[PDB]
C-alpha cells in the first residue's frame, strides 16, 4: 500500500527542516526498517553507479550540505559507511532521516554499521543525552540501538570496491569470512567484527596494537595481500578522521573518506565524498560546512 | 476531576506538574469564590516546590485574572505571584515578573496605589538579590496609573535599586532603565533619571556599562534635541572611548538607531568622529559591527552633507577595511558595501567603489565574494549595464568557475539579470558557453541552479531562440556516459517544457525522453518516469496516448521497484491508464 | 639603589603589542623581558630592600601590565561545543605576563612584605580587577591568578569579607546569567582553602554561602570542568559541621540531573564522597530520600551512571551505615534492583547487580 509510502515522504520532508518526529513515529520507522535490514547480507552487492559517503556524526546541516553536492537521495544512489549518531548537536534528526531514506528507497541508499553505532559508544557520547533531551525517555534510544544491531558490516561495489567503515582484521582473511560473522549483536569489545569497524591503516608494515581502545592496525602488505586474495582493487573506509577529507594510503590500495566537515564543530576539516559511475571511475567531491546562524535546566523533568 | 486538588499534594514530581497544568481546569470547576478563598491561599503556603513546578505554576497563574472573578479581585493573585518572583532561579523569576506586569494592567488605579505599589516596595527591599532583580522589572508598568506621591516613592525606590552595591541588581536596573524612563514624565527624566544613567554608565563592571549604553538610545529618544548635548552627549562620548571592548561593541551595534534618535546635527559633530574611531578599533568584533552598520549610517546622513561626509570621513576607512586582516570584518563590509553605490552616484561609484569591488571579488575569503555578488544589482542599476560589462564582466566570468560552489551558485542565480540587460546576442556570443558548462558541473546544486537559469533565460528570450541555441546542446548532453548528466538533461527538459510550448516540446523534447526511457540505469529510467509525469499535461492527448502510454507501460514492468512505482504514479496522475 | 629599581619598574610599565606583530619591537620586548627577570633575581636574592615607596609602583605596574579587557572568547560558545573540548588559547605576550605573575608572587610572598601597609595601596578595586581577570582561557594564567589570590587572601585579613563577596557575585552571574566562565576551578580551589581555614562555630554568612552559592553551582552544564573542586569544597564544609549535611544532600537531590548522564555520574561520585563523612545520626535524616534517588539511578539504562551507583556496594562504611538502617532502606532498594536484575544489555552491570543483591541478602535476610 502506498499510503505508508506517502507518510514516509511526509516524514522525510519534515525531517529536511531539522524537525524530529514523535516517539511513535520513530518507533514505527525503526520497526519497518528492521524488516528490510535483516534481509540484507553481511556484505551487500551494490550497483555500479553509487556515491559512497563517510562519517557524518549527526552534523545534520552538513548532511544537507552533502545532499546538495552529491544530489537528491532518491535521484542519486548513496552509500553511508557509518558513525552518524555521535559528536553531533542534531544526531537524532540525522539518524532518523537516514533510516527513513533507507526504508523508503532500499535500492537507492544503503547504510553501514559504524564503531559509534553501539550502545556503549552512543552512551559515553551525547546521543543518549540527546535522545533524553528531545524525547524525555530512552524509548527512542532503545529503538535506534535495536535497529543499529541489524545494520550490515560491509558492502561490495561491483566486486571491485570494498566499502567498510573501519578496517581489515587479522582473523578475517577473505570476504567469505565476513559473510560468516553474526552481525545481529552489539559490537563485540574484541573480535573479527570489532576489528572490522575499529581498525586503521598505517605504515608499520604489520598487525600492531591500535592506539584506539580496540582493534589492530594493518600494514600496506596486509592490504595488498587482502586485495590480491579477494580480487579487490580498492577498499573504502571512514573510521580515521582525515584533515583533507579524502586520503590515499597503502599505494592506493585503501582510501579513507570523511564526510563530516568541521568535525566536533572544532576540527575545521574539509569533508569529501566518493562517486562511482557506470565505468566505476572514482571521483572525489570535497565540500565545506553549511553556513550557520537561557537553556532549560538539566533537572527539568 | 476533584482528585486533582489532592494530587497537587502528591509527592510525585511529574504528577504534580500535570496537576499544575490542569490547574486551569480545576479552578474553572471550583468557581471564583472558592478558588480565591481556598485554592489561592493554599498555593502561597505550599509555594516551595521543584523549580520546574514553580515555573509551570507562574505561567498558569497568568490567565487567572478572569478566573478570580475579574479585576475587582485580581489582588488575590498578588501574594502567590510575589513568592514566585523570590525564587533564585532566573527562568521562573522572568515568568513571575511577566505575570505581575500583565496583572498590573488589570488592577484599578486605586488598587495599584494601595496594593501593587507596596508589593514592589517590599520586593525592592527584599534581603536577597532575587527580590530586587524581580522588582527592577515592575516600575515601568505600574508607574503611569499611580498618584504623584506614589510616583515619587516609586522613583525613590528605583533610585535606591540603581545605587545598589549588588552588581546583578545594578545590571537589572540598567536593563530596565529605558523602559522605566519611557513612562516617566520628561521633567522628572531631566532631574532624576539622567543622574542614574550617568552613574550606571560609570559603573565598575562593564556588564552594567554596556546595558547603560543600550538604554542610552531610549533616553535620547525621550529627551528633546537641545538637552542631548548637555545631559547625554558627554556620557556617550565617554562610553565611545571606554576601555572594555564590550562597551565599544554595544555602541557599534546600536549606532544606526542612536544617530537616527540624535538626528543629523548631533551626528556630524559628536558621532562621525566616534564612528571613524570605532571603524579602526583594536578589537576585531567592534570593527565588524561598525562595518556592518556603515551602510545604515551612510543612508541616514543629512542630504546636504551626505556625499561629502562619505567621501572624506568614511570612504578612506572603507578602503582600509577592504584589505583588513580579519576575515569577519571583510565579510561584514562586503555584505553592505553595495548599499553605498546608490547613495554616492554613478560617477562616484565607478571612481571609488569599482576598484574596491574588484579587490573584494578576487579575495580568497568565500564569504566576501558571496556577499559582493549578492547585491551587484544595485551597482548594475547605478552605473548601467555598459560600465558593468566593461568592468565587472571579466570578474563575473572568472567567478563563474570558482572553486567554491556557493560562489558559483550566487553568480549563476544572478546571471539572468545580466542576460536580460546585455541582450540575447551578447549572451550567445560571450556568456552562453559558461551557462552550458554549468550543466556538467559536479555539484548537484549548481546543476539545479543552471536548470532554473535555463528556464529563466528561455522565458526571457522566447521559445524560438531557445530551440535554436539551447535545445540542441542539452538534447546532445544525453549521450554522456555519467548518469548524473543524464539526470541534468532530464531536469533541463522538465524546466524547459513549460516555456517552450506544446509544439516545440512534442517535436524535440519528447523523442529524447522516450529514447532515454530505454537507458540501462534504473536511476535514469525512473527519472524519465518523473519527467514524463511532469511534462505530461503540456502535450496533447493524441500524442500522449500514441507515444508515452506504451513507454510508461514498458517502464511499469521494469525490475526496479522505484521505476515501477514512479511509472504507476505518472500513469495515474495523467489518467492515461 | 632603589632609584634604579623604580626606573626599571617604569620601564617595564610600557605595554607592547605582541598580538598585532610578534616581530614588531622584538629588541624592545627582549630588553623588557631581561629587565623583568633581573628584577625577579634581585627581589628573590636581596633582603631588606623592599621599601615603602615602591609598593604603589609595583601595584601600579601590575595593574597596567595585567588588568585589561580580556579578548573575545576564542572557543565558540553554545550547546554544540563541549566545554571540556575547549582548545586552550594562549596569550601572545605570555613571555612577559608570566614574568609579571612570578614577580608579583615573589613580592607578596617575600618575608619583608607587610599587609598593614599594602592594604592601603591594594584596595577593593584591585581585588575586583583581579577577580575579573579570572575569566582568561589560558590555564597557566588562571593558575597564577589562583596562587596570587590565595596569597592576597592569606595576607590581607581586612579584604577577606570583600574577596568572598566578589567571588559570590561572579558565581551568581555565572549560575543565573551567563553560564559561561573558565575561572571556576581556580576560584573553587581558593574557596576549598578558605573553607579549610574556617572556624568551628560556622557563621550564618558561611551557611547561606554554602547553600545558596556552592550548591546551585552544580545546576550549570559546565560542572564537569571543575567538579572535583566543588566536591572538595562541599565535603570540607561538611567536615567542619555535621548538622548541614541534611540540607546539602536535599539540595543535591533537588538539583539531580535528569537529561545529562555525565553529570549524573559526578553527582553520585560527589554523593559517595559525602557519605564517607556522614554521621550516623545525620544519615538518619537523609537515609530514605537519598536511597530513593539512588534506586532510580541503579535502574538507569545508562551503564556508566548504573556502574557508579553499583560501585557504592564496595564501600564497607556505607554498609555499616545502612546496616543499622536496613529496615527502612531495603523496601525501596529491593524493587528496582530486583527489576533491573532480570537482564541488562551490559554484562558487567548484570554481574554487579548480582553481586549487590548477594551482598544485600547476606548482610540482612528478611
Ligand atoms: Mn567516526
Ligand atoms: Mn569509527
Amino acid at each position: 500500500e502506498k499510503v505508508f509510502t506517502k507518510e514516509l515522504d511526509q516524514w522525510i520532508e519534515q525531517l529536511n527542516e531539522c524537525k524530529q518526529l514523535s516517539e511513535s513515529q520513530v518507533k514505527s520507522l525503526c520497526e519497518k526498517a528492521k524488516e528490510i535490514l535483516t534481509k540484507e547480507s553481511n556484505v551487500q552487492e551494490v550497483r555500479c553507479p553509487v556515491t559512497v559517503c563517510g562519517d557524518v556524526h549527526g552534523q545534520f546541516h552538513d548532511l544537507m550540505e552533502l545532499f546538495r553536492i552529491g544530489g537528491k537521495s532518491p535521484d542519486t544512489n548513496y552509500l553511508f559507511m557509518g558513525d552518524y549518531v555521535d559528536r553531533g548537536y542534531y544526531s537524532v534528526e540525522t539518524v532518523t532521516l537516514l533510516v527513513a531514506l533507507k526504508v523508503r528507497y532500499r535500492e537507492r541508499i544503503t547504510i553501514l554499521r559504524g564503531n559509534h553505532e553501539s550502545r556503549q559508544i552512543t552512551q559515553v557520547y551525547g546521543f543518549y543525552d540527546e535522545c533524553l533531551r528531545k524525547y524525555g525517555n530512552a524509548n527512542v534510544w532503545k529503538y535506534f540501538t535495536d535497529l543499529f544491531d541489524y545494520l550490515p558490516l560491509t558492502a561490495l561495489v561491483d566486486g571491485q570496491i570494498f566499502c567498510l567503515h573501519g578496517g581489515l582484521s587479522p582473523s578475517i582473511d577473505t570476504l567469505d569470512h565476513i559473510r560468516a560473522l553474526d552481525r545481529l549483536q552489539e559490537v563485540p569489545h574484541e573480535g573479527p567484527m570489532c576489528d572490522l569497524l575499529w581498525s586503521d591503516p598505517d605504515d608499520r608494515g604489520g598487525w600492531g596494537i591500535s592506539p584506539r581502545g580496540a582493534g589492530y592496525t594493518f600494514g600496506q602488505d596486509i592490504s595488498e595481500t587482502f586485495n590480491h586474495a579477494n580480487g579487490l582493487t580498492l577498499v573504502s573506509r571512514a573510521h580515521q578522521l582525515v584533515m583533507e577529507g579524502y586520503n590515499w594510503c597503502h599505494d592506493r590500495n585503501v582510501v579513507t573518506i570523511f564526510s563530516a566537515p568541521n568535525y566536533c564543530y572544532r576540527c575545521g576539516n574539509q569533508a569529501a565524498i566518493m562517486e562511482l559511475d557506470d565505468t566505476l571511475k572514482y571521483s572525489f567531491l570535497q565540500f565545506d560546512p553549511a553556513p550557520r546562524r537561557r537553556r532549560t535546566p538539566d533537572y527539568f523533568l | 476531576i476533584a482528585v486533582l486538588i489532592d494530587e497537587l499534594r502528591n509527592e510525585d514530581v511529574q504528577l504534580r506538574l500535570n496537576s499544575i497544568k490542569k490547574l486551569s481546569t480545576i479552578a474553572l470547576a471550583l468557581g471564583v469564590e472558592r478558588t480565591r478563598s481556598e485554592l489561592l491561599p493554599f498555593l502561597t503556603d505550599t509555594i516551595y516546590d521543584e523549580d520546574e513546578v514553580l515555573l509551570a505554576l507562574a505561567e498558569q497563574l497568568g490567565n487567572f485574572t478572569g478566573l478570580v472573578g475579574g479585576p475587582d479581585f485580581a489582588h488575590c493573585l498578588l501574594p502567590p505571584l510575589e513568592n514566585l518572583a523570590t525564587v533564585e532561579e532566573t527562568v521562573v523569576r522572568d515568568k513571575a515578573v511577566e505575570s505581575l506586569r500583565q496583572i498590573s494592567q488589570e488592577h484599578t488605579p486605586v488598587a495599584l496605589e494601595a496594593y501593587f505599589v507596596p508589593l514592589v516596595k517590599r520586593l525592592a527591599s527584599g534581603d536577597w538579590f532575587t527580590s530586587r532583580t524581580s522588582a527592577c522589572g515592575l516600575f515601568s508598568v505600574c508607574y503611569p496609573r499611580a498618584s504623584n506621591a506614589v510616583k515619587a516613592e516609586i522613583r525613590q525606590q528605583f533610585r535606591s535599586l540603581c545605587s545598589d552595591d549588588t552588581p546583578m541588581v545594578r545590571r537589572a536596573a540598567a536593563s530596565k532603565l529605558g523602559e522605566f524612563a519611557k513612562v516617566l514624565e520628561l521633567d522628572s527624566v531631566k532631574s532624576e533619571i539622567v543622574p542614574l544613567f550617568t552613574s550606571l554608565a560609570s559603573d565598575e563592571q562593564d556588564s552594567v556599562r554596556l546595558l547603560a549604553v543600550e538604554a542610552c538610545v531610549s533616553i535620547a529618544q525621550l529627551l528633546s534635541q537641545d538637552d542631548l548635548e548637555t545631559l547625554v552627549m558627554p556620557t556617550l562620548r565617554q562610553a565611545a572611548e571606554d576601555k572594555s571592548w564590550r562597551v565599544r561593541y554595544m555602541v557599534a551595534d546600536r549606532f544606526s538607531e542612536l544617530q537616527k534618535a540624535m538626528g543629523p546635527k548631533i551626528t556630524l559633530n559628536d558621532l562621525i568622529p566616534a564612528f571613524q574611531n570605532l571603524l579602526k578599533d583594536c578589537e576585531a568584533e567592534v570593527r565588524a559591527a561598525a562595518a556592518h552598520k556603515v551602510k545604515e549610517l551612510g543612508e541616514n546622513l543629512p542630504i546636504e552633507d551626505r556625499e561629502t561626509i562619505i567621501m572624506n570621513q568614511i570612504l578612506p576607512y572603507i578602503k582600509e577595511l577592504v584589505s583588513d586582516t580579519n576575515q569577519h570584518v571583510k565579510s561584514a563590509l562586503a555584505s553592505v558595501i553595495m548599499g553605498l553605490s546608490t547613495i554616492l552616484g554613478k560617477e562616484n561609484t565607478i571612481e571609488h567603489l569599482l576598484p574596491l569591488f574588484l579587490a573584494q571579488l578576487k579575495d580568497e575569503c568565500p564569504d566576501v565574494r558571496l556577499n559582493i555578488i549578492s547585491n551587484l544589482d544595485c551597482v548594475n542599476e547605478v552605473i548601467g549595464i555598459r560600465q558593468l560589462s566593461q568592468s565587472l564582466l571579466p570578474a563575473i566570468v572568472e567567478l563563474a568557475e570558482d572553486a567554491k560552489w556557493r560562489v558559483r551558485l550566487a553568480i549563476i542565480e544572478y546571471m539572468p539579470l545580466l542576460a536580460g540587460q546585455l541582450g540575447v546576442e551578447f549572451f550567445d556570443e560571450k556568456l552562453n558557453s559558461l551557462c552550458m558548462a554549468w550543466l556538467v558541473d559536479h555539484v548537484y546544486a549548481i546543476r539545479e541552479a543552471a536548470t532554473n537559469n535555463l528556464m529563466k533565460l528561455v522565458q526571457k528570450f522566447g521559445t524560438e531562440w531557445a530551440q535554436n541555441t539551447i535545445v540542441p546542446k542539452v538534447l546532445v548532453m544525453a549521450n554522456d556516459p555519467n548518469y548524473l548528466h543524464r539526470m541534468t538533461t532530464l531536469f533541463c527538459i522538465n524546466a524547459l517544457s513549460e516555456a517552450c510550448g506544446q509544439e516545440i516540446t512534442t517535436k524535440q523534447m519528447l523523442p529524447i525522453v522516450l529514447k532515454m526511457a530505454g537507458d540501462q540505469v534504473a536511476n535514469v529510467r525512473f527519472n524519465v518516469a518523473k519527467s514524463l509525469q511532469k511534462i505530461g499535461p503540456i502535450l496533447d492527448t493524441n500524442a500522449l496516448q500514441g507515444e508515452v502510454k506504451p513507454v510508461l507501460q514498458k517502464l511499469g514492468q521494469d525490475e526496479d521497484m522505484d521505476v515501477k512505482y514512479f511509472a504507476q504514479e505518472a500513469i495515474s496522475v495523467l489518467a492515461l491508464a | 639603589q632603589e632609584k634604579l629599581f623604580i626606573q626599571k619598574l617604569r620601564q617595564c610599565c610600557v605595554l607592547f603589542d605582541f598580538v598585532s606583530d610578534p616581530l614588531s619591537d622584538l629588541k624592545w620586548k627582549e630588553v623588557k623581558r631581561a629587565a623583568l627577570s633581573e628584577m625577579v633575581e634581585y627581589i628573590t636574592h636581596n633582603r631588606n630592600v623592599i621599601t615603602e615607596p615602591i609598593y604603589p609602583e609595583v601595584v601600579h605596574m601590575f595593574a597596567v601590565n595585567m588588568f585589561r579587557t580580556l579578548p573575545p572568547s576564542s572557543n565558540p560558545t553554545g550547546a554544540e561545543f563541549d566545554p571540556e573540548e575547549d582548545e586552550p588559547t594562549l596569550e601572545a605576550a605570555w613571555p612577559h605576563l608570566q614574568l609579571v605573575y612570578e614577580f608579583f608572587l615573589r613580592f607578596l610572598e617575600s618575608p619583608d612584605f607587610q599587609p598593614n601597609i599594602a592594604k592601603k595601596y591594594i584596595d577593593q578595586k584591585f581585588v575586583l580587577q583581579l577577580l575579573e581577570l579570572f575569566d582568561s582561557e589560558d590555564p597557566r594564567e588562571r593558575d597564577f591568578l589562583k596562587t596570587t589570590l590565595h596569597r592576597i587572601y592569606g595576607k590581607f585579613l581586612g579584604l577577606r569579607a570583600y574577596i568572598r563577596k566578589q567571588i559570590n557575585n561572579i558565581f551568581y552571574r555565572f549560575i543565573y546569567e551567563t553560564e559561561h566562565h573558565n575561572g571556576i576551578a581556580e576560584l573553587l580551589e581558593i574557596l576549598g582553602s578558605i573553607i579549610n581555614g574556617f572556624a568551628l562555630p560556622l557563621k550564618e554568612e558561611h551557611k547561606i554561602f554554602l547553600l545558596k552559592v556552592l550548591l546551585p553551582l552544580h545546576k550549570v552544564k559546565s560542572l564537569s570542568v571543575y567538579h572535583p573542586q566543588l566536591a572538595y569544597c562541599v565535603v570540607q564544609f561538611l567536615e567542619k559541621d555535621s548538622t548541614l549535611t541534611e540540607p546539602v544532600v536535599m539540595a543535591l537531590l533537588k538539583y539531580w540531573p535528569k537529561t545529562h548522564s555525565p553529570k549524573e555520574v559526578m553527582f553520585l561520585n560527589e554523593l559517595e564522597e559525602i557519605l564517607d563523612v556522614i554521621e550516623p545520626s545525620e544519615f538518619v535524616k537523609i537515609m530514605e530520600p537519598l536511597f530513593r534517588q539512588l534506586a532510580k539511578c541503579v535502574s538507569s539504562p545508562h551503564f556508566q551512571v548504573a556502574e557508579r551507583a553499583l560501585y557504592y556496594w564496595n564501600n564497607e562504611y556505607i554498609m555499616s551505615l545502612i546496616s543499622d538502617n536496613a529496615a527502612k532502606i531495603l523496601p525501596i532498594m529491593f524493587p528496582s534492583l530486583y527489576r533491573n536484575s532480570k537482564t541488562h544489555w551490559n554484562k558487567t552491570i548484570h554481574g554487579l547487580i548480582y553481586n549487590a543483591l548477594k551482598l544485600f541478602m547476606e548482610m540482612n535476610q528478611k
